[PDB]
């Protein structure tokens, strides 16, 4: 070198895309049982990225999500276009294909035909707090005998899938897969790496784990 | 010159470009200042951290034996305890803590680091240590005299309580040792058990740097 | 905070893009019954826009209107290409699909095909008034015996949609879907929210409700 | 650089981009000067409003009697009339007013409100009234005795014929509580109906704020 370094920027050691999810969903009408489906968005999924979000204790951030999206038919039209809807935390939800919860107007909503570069839109900071919580040490109810730990806290919309012609015959199914980002990261309050896996989703719950691996003796 | 070269319709992970915003409305919460801020992760590799030495099989499952390592008047002079490779990221005595810890998503890094000893023994225990390093590339001593005739620091219980080697030029066997060495025996006031102890802590030292970002080893996938 | 709002202005409590309609039509002869729809531009279709533009009682702006078109076949050709024709208030209006309202010169059209960004067009303020009006107490007539309210006040134009490619084997059926939001909205002169349901789309009528819900006593 | 960059064909609600228009010839109509503008929301916030206060089955239904509360000589001092939660947006008692009905378009709210008490009995009528405040986290006052060692301003009707308290920090049980109590019985000139009453107003307090836009729950659907 030459310089100070500016790889290990909190900055450049976030930010980067990773895939989240995936769903699938199919042409057809209300009756059919999969024809809209729908995720949570959290950064619990992937255990890789939530190592990464276990360093501090405090971030905010504007995050992108891009999403991709392939189709394929199944054996024996026009193009089809796909709808996603983000439903910001607290709104109303659909519960089948046909909603007037896909109609309302405060919920922003993209529409989109394949053969495009895919989708994406940015969500930006969005919490009642000044920061998003990694970590939490109380309840819900304002007596202790709520839910411990990650209540009202890190609490984010949720995103809904359609297609948005008509059935037709001949089933089309498609997958989307979902990359997310955050972008303008701040950090505050460092934490020690985690050590032992990962068991549920939204609790700390942990194993005991050997600290290190065995050596054949500590002479040399 | 167009808008259409080669490139241009595509979806390239890690390429940074605006996108259009969900609400262009909302979007207002005030920022308050926090105390306390990391915006380099060189702010946390500078941290002191206690190493674990102390390796057997059950000495590192219960594991407050794992950051010790005994020491008796039964012991004669000239004999090691302790020593390591000295190679942080791959030597399993020093990568697993804080600032080891930090250099496993990274590949190629250099600097220098510092380590620490620390006696915890009683304070009328007196004794005397030769503490020795080993160049790269050249083997680790096999005796005191060897040891003497290295790099060393002579270093004297019962007035420092503590040394701090900084070791220049690490960067990722070849590789130094560092080694400890009894130069006397431990000296006990009256103690009926001669068990006492050292810890070591380490820390990277000033100017470091790393490149290339690349995922840990030490998670292995979802698995809910 | 820290400084005065700007969430609750005028132009972001308005401006948000809506669903508003969607229709049918279909490739086929100028015979068949279906085969060119329409859609008359008005906002008192859905109750919650309605709700929000009658907390005042004039209105002006400029409107964009955007339309996303999906479409599929039915059980056993080149891309189609889809018109959409704006009527200003007081022009001719088709009565089939073949016509000479269609080859107008005075009627701005959007020939849009498949497989682009979704067609949409500005319409700016329309009306000899100088604004919109929410509510009116007259009749239509110079004496009283017209009707009563939303008279020639709250009249804007109308779209008509069609296929331009000729009839061919295998029918194809297309949705188009209208999403509408305003735009440089100016208010004057607010109202009390509505408290009954609607009932009608061209009157105020109503049917008696309860202020508020019970409680189960007054006092604590 | 480039102008196809992913996110670059998409159609975003809530996304904000210049549109060719139908009539680049026709679009003049002058603008006039109309008395009373509305520019911000927070306009009509601060406007006065009647609440409802009482409640029964049918008090509310045909509603002249659900925005006043009795009052008698046959009560005695000590016992309070009405109280509430002190909460809008999730009480009704006050979020069915032109205030309360502002913040159910939105999600998260803060700044101060403040009540409006007025006597509208005979002119002749005296008596006093106690009225009290608790704070957020504290249950209401069970005796007159309780109240009065709380926040409490002493009303005398006979004097002032309203009272306004101007309470802070609401924002969203817990929260606080509003309550009224005798402190003397009403005194009447010759009356033979001890009939009289209160009635009760609200609106915002100065500095308001909402953050995030979200559809209103009091209407459902289209049904024509």
């Amino acid at each position: 070198n030459n310089h100070v370094r500016s790889e290990s920027t909190i900055e450049n050691f976030l930010a980067r895309s990773a895939c989240v999810f995936y769903l699938e969903y199919k042409t057809g009408t209300k009756e059919d049982s999969n024809s809209f489906n729908n995720w949570v968005i959290t950064t619990r999924r992937v255990a890789q990225l939530r190592r990464k979000l276990e360093m501090f204790t405090y971030l905010r951030f504007d995050m992108e999500i891009t999403v991709v999206i392939t189709s394929s038919q199944d054996q024996s039209a026009p193009v089809l276009t796909h709808q996603i809807m983000y439903v910001p935390p607290g709104g109303p939800i659909p519960v089948s294909v046909d909603d007037y919860s896909w109609q309302t107007s405060t919920n922003p909503s993209i529409f989109w035909t394949e053969g495009n570069a895919p989708a994406r839109m940015s969500i930006p900071f969005i919490s009642i707090g000044n920061a998003y919580s990694n970590f939490y040490d109380g309840w819900s109810h304002f007596s202790q005998a709520g839910v411990y730990g990650f209540t009202t806290l890190n609490n984010m919309g949720q995103l809904f899938f359609r297609h948005v012609n008509k059935p037709n015959p001949a089933a089309i199914t498609s997958v989307a897969r979902i990359y997310f980002k955050p972008k303008h990261v701040r950090a505050w309050v460092p934490r020690p790496p985690r050590l032992c896996p990962y068991i549920n989703s939204t609790n700390v719950n942990f194993e005991p784990k050997p600290v290190t691996e065995v050596r054949t003796n500590i002479i040399t | 010159p167009t808008m259409n070269t080669p490139g241009s319709n595509q979806f390239l992970t890690s390429d940074d470009f605006q996108s259009p915003s969900a609400m262009p409305q909302f979007d207002v919460t005030p920022e308050m200042h926090i105390p306390g801020e990391v915006r380099n992760l060189m702010e946390i590799a500078e941290v002191d951290s206690v190493m674990p030495i102390n390796n057997d099989s059950a000495a590192k499952v219960s594991s407050m034996e794992a950051y010790r390592v005994e020491l008796s008047t039964n012991t004669n002079a000239g004999t090691q305890v302790f020593g390591f490779q000295l190679n942080p990221g791959a030597e399993s005595v020093m990568n697993r803590t804080l600032m080891g810890e930090i250099l496993n998503y990274y590949a190629h890094w250099s600097g220098s680091i510092k380590i620490t000893f620390v006696f915890c023994g009683s304070a009328m225990t007196t004794g005397k240590f030769l503490l020795s390093y080993a160049p790269p590339g050249a083997g680790a001593p096999k005796t005191r005299k060897d040891a003497m005739l290295g790099t060393h620091v002579v270093w004297d219980v019962g007035l420092q309580s503590s040394c701090v080697l900084c070791i220049p030029w690490i960067s990722q066997t070849n590789a130094g040792f560092v080694t400890c060495w009894y130069q006397t025996s431990v000296v006990s006031p009256a103690s009926n058990q001669p068990k006492c102890y050292m810890m070591c802590m380490v820390s990277a030292c000033n100017d470091f740097s790393v490149r290339m970002l690349r995922d840990t080893k030490f998670i292995e996938q979802t698995s809910f």
